[PDB]
RNA sequence: UAGCGGCGAGCGAACGGGGAGCAGCCCAGAGCCUGAAUCAGUGUGUGUGUUAGUGGAAGCGUCUGGAAAGGCGCGCGAUACAGGGUGACAGCCCCGUACACAAAAAUGCACAUGCUGUGAGCUCGAUGAGUAGGGCGGGACACGUGGUAUCCUGUCUGAAUAUGGGGGGACCAUCCUCCAAGGCUAAAUACUCCUGACUGACCGAUAGUGAACCAGUACCGUGAGGGAAAGGCGAAAAGAACCCCGGCGAGGGGAGUGAAAAAGAACCUGAAACCGUGUACGUACAAGCAGUGGGAGCACGCUUAGGCGUGUGACUGCGUACCUUUUGUAUAAUGGGUCAGCGACUUAUAUUCUGUAGCAAGGUUAACCGAAUAGGGGAGCCGAAGGGAAACCGAGUCUUAACU
């Protein structure tokens, strides 16, 4: 019983090689290059899923300083304001309010200021 | 139908194959670690080679002797003392029941299991809770 | 047991630990897998790495140049022959143990019995060794594919259908397990019946 | 084929009833003078096989 | 196992039991008796093989299709449904198969018988000398000189003659058992250069023999010797008449054949590396394992979306390949130019353990026989009793004068 290889062999470069679609030279031609770019790529991948909610939350704590600079407080104070205001439970995230609607912002700033002092 | 029989659960398993894969947990070295002669193809020391230090079949002494008597000497079991499918219990008639061996000349009763049929011993050695076995069984022993 | 005769309507008495008892899986496997290994023959080939055409000479010197080291025209690892674990012819039997293939053949015929794949009757002949005859006797008994045991050996019944795929014929001593389970229905012959009965029992 | 016993071994060992090996004691063969009678004493009978030497024995002796 | 063994590595019987097979006869001498057995070598007759061969059953319609053996419907043969071919898969188209027959001529194997040589049977005899044995040196017996029997002999010696001699593992005695120094002998057993038939959980063109092909060839070497690569148009050549460009080229475009010409000789299928043409997007002020997370713009098909999908990727955070070997590698430590194909824990027999199945103080057969995977065969092997070096004793035994 002699096994003659050749369409599994040939069946698991083809996925490989799909996979390494896109990358330049021979990452996408050669099969042996390609599978160490596919790895890569997956642990690239892994390690950025988790770098991803770093990268958002930096940015939107960024916006939050930008918009209560604005409305004439920091970031800090402007946290600080909102945690003791009867618990008041906002979000980072929805700092998109802080883009579209000016007035519900400059109303959170105001009661943060309130609380505060 | 015949495609329907299939082996009892845990009666069969596959095994293992050395050097397929990382999966398989046995990839590049199959279970042989790294480098040493342990690993190597036909390696491993001889039997009993406890390294250069004297053996320890080497460094106890001898004792004793094969008597050449023992290997012609059996012991019967008074449990079932039976198969001489009647008639008394001789040396021949151990032998032609499979019970002793045919290049055997001495025998023994022994006590082990119980007997209860009144048949005879003649020409054999008796211990004496054999002997005492076979009179309370009704036996007799060619004194 | 009681097994009820077809072409009488007649009942015939056998025996209960032989022809109904609970049906092992695993040891009527376990036979059918040594039977099969039984057939299975060896001849094998594949010249290992000694006796292949060749020469010892070493195709090149060990050092000075930039080939990889080589030692033999013969190596496994090279396009030319060799093979590494070449295959010898080799048995397949395996042992089967006798009272195992017993209990087997009797799980087995239990089975049949109570599967109702087992007919019997008082006799099974044919006059002439036409294969018409067979044909048209196993039609009106509705008999598309069958196995025909009897004890009589009976020449003329052997001839007839003796090419014919569907329907087997053999005695009453040559029965095997393989068969038993393949065929859709076996039919016995009273004689037969007693026969497999003081054997298998 | 058959495994072939060690016949050093098989002179050196005997098997015991529960599967444990009887060996003779070292040091009483020669110069005796100077060994204390409790010692020759106490070497005389034999003894058993320990833990991890076992395996070594039962390697040696498969027929035993 | 008993034994042998720098008692190390290792070597390794015999007695006895079960089977295959069954065969015993001559000379060392003449008297009778006889030509007598049983053989060898040659003729004839009979029987059966081999070396060419003959016969050998049974199907039509319709649909798809280049082609029917395929689908649907309805029939027949079968002691023949083993196999192969035929325009796709045929029991009934062909060759065959089952079965039944056949030899002018030359031969094989068994029988009968003619003839040639050798001889039958009985009584009485005889009974293998430079031999057995021995000294010295070696070799073979499982047995390495060891307490070493037995066998052979290079050298030197050397008996007895049925009243005698050999052996029984140093050696002596008793007993038992055989008769060397002369020969022949079938079967059971070993093997395959070669011939016929059949078989395969053997290979399918880097496999299988080195060689599926004009292969032990081409080629290499003074020589012995070493030793390749290379299979496939189509059902059928029907292998492209004829015209055009071109050097009365090569090559190509038409036409025609074909089911197919993208089956056109470099011809089944036609993958990958590698090299091109066309379209979309990006790219000429930006620095590094070339990805990954975010992400504008642009270009294409849709939607009740518009911002759904696909292609591209301006800008931006993070980010120094893989393998091996190492305390530790981006390491400037090793290996890889790339693709395709091949390439490394197997097989046999023993022994221990685990799982599972059968049987239960019992379990199981090996060779072999066999109507051959059945059945027979229990020779054997393991277990049910251990202690002691052993005799020996024995649910006990060993130590000890004996044990609390
Ligand atoms: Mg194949
Ligand atoms: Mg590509
Ligand atoms: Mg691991
Ligand atoms: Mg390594
Ligand atoms: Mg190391
Ligand atoms: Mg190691
Ligand atoms: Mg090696
Ligand atoms: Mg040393
Ligand atoms: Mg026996
Ligand atoms: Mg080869
Ligand atoms: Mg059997
Ligand atoms: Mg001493
Ligand atoms: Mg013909
Ligand atoms: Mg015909
Ligand atoms: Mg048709
Ligand atoms: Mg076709
Ligand atoms: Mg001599
Ligand atoms: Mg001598
Ligand atoms: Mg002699
Ligand atoms: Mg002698
Ligand atoms: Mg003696
Ligand atoms: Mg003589
Ligand atoms: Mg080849
Ligand atoms: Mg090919
Ligand atoms: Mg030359
Ligand atoms: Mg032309
Ligand atoms: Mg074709
Ligand atoms: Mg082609
Ligand atoms: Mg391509
Ligand atoms: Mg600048
Ligand atoms: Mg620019
Ligand atoms: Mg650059
Ligand atoms: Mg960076
Ligand atoms: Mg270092
Ligand atoms: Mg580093
Ligand atoms: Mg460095
Ligand atoms: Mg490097
Ligand atoms: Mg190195
Ligand atoms: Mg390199
Ligand atoms: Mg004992």
């Amino acid at each position: 019983a002699r096994v003659k290889r050749g369409v599994i062999a040939r069946a698991r470069h083809k996925k490989i090689l799909k996979q390494a679609k896109g990358y330049y030279g021979a990452r996408s031609r050669v099969y042996r290059v390609a599978f160490q770019a596919v790895i890569k790529a997956g642990q690239y991948a892994y390690r950025d899923r988790r770098q991803r909610k770093r990268q958002f939350r930096q940015l939107w704590i960024a916006r939050i300083n930008a918009a209560a600079r604005q409305n004439g407080i920091s970031y800090s104070k402007f946290i600080n304001g909102l945690k003791k205001a009867s618990v008041e439970i906002d979000r980072k995230i929805l700092a998109d309010i802080a883009v579209f609607d000016k007035v519900a912002f400059t109303a959170l700033v105001e009661k943060a200021k309130a609380a505060l002092a | 139908r015949l495609n329907t029989l299939s082996p009892a659960e845990g009666s069969k398993k596959a095994g293992k194959r050395l050097g397929r894969g990382i999966g398989s947990g046995l990839g590049k070295t199959g279970g042989r670690g790294h480098k040493g002669q342990k690993s190597r193809s036909g390696g491993g020391v001889r039997r009993g080679f406890e390294g250069g230090q004297m053996p320890l079949y080497r460094r106890l002494p001898k004792f004793g002797f094969t008597s050449r008597k023992a290997a012609i000497t059996a012991e019967i079991r008074l449990s079932d003392l039976a198969k001489v499918e009647g008639g008394v219990v001789d040396l021949n008639t151990l032998k032609a029941a499979n019970i002793i061996g045919i290049q055997i000349e001495f025998a023994k009763v022994i006590l082990a299991g119980e007997v209860t049929t009144p048949v005879t011993v003649r020409g054999l050695r008796v211990t004496k809770g054999a002997r005492a076995a076979i009179e309370a069984a009704g036996g007799k022993i060619e004194e | 047991m009681e097994l009820v005769l077809k072409d009488a309507q007649s009942a015939l008495t056998v025996s209960e630990t032989t022809f109904g008892r609970d049906f092992n899986e695993a040891l009527v496997h376990q036979v059918v897998v040594a039977y099969a290994a039984g057939a299975r023959q060896g001849t094998r080939a594949q010249k290992t790495r000694a006796e292949v055409t060749g020469s010892g000479k070493k195709p090149w010197r060990q050092k000075g140049t930039g080939r990889a080291r080589s030692g033999s025209i013969k190596s496994p690892i090279w396009r030319s022959g060799g093979v590494t674990f070449a295959a010898r012819p080799q048995d397949h039997s395996q042992k089967v143990n006798k009272k195992m293939y017993r209990g087997a053949l009797k799980s087995i015929l239990s089975e049949l019995v109570r599967q109702d794949r087992l007919i019997v009757v008082e006799k099974f002949s044919v006059e002439a060794p036409k294969t018409k005859l067979l044909a048209q006797k196993l039609k009106d008994m509705a008999l598309e594919d069958v196995l025909i045991i009897t004890g009589e050996l009976d020449e003329n019944l052997f001839l007839a259908a003796r090419n014919l795929h569907k329907v087997d014929v053999r005695d009453a001593t040559g029965i095997d397990p393989v068969s038993l389970i393949a065929f859709d229905k076996v039919v016995m012959t009273a004689d037969a019946v007693k026969q497999v009965e003081e054997m298998l029992a | 084929p058959k495994i072939k016993t060690v016949r050093g071994a098989a002179k050196r060992f005997k098997k015991t009833g529960k599967g444990g090996f009887k060996h003779k004691h070292a040091n009483l063969r020669h110069i005796l003078t100077k060994k204390a009678t409790k010692r020759k004493r106490h070497l005389r009978p034999k003894a058993m096989v320990s833990k991890g030497d076992l395996g070594l024995v039962i390697a040696c002796l498969p027929y035993a």
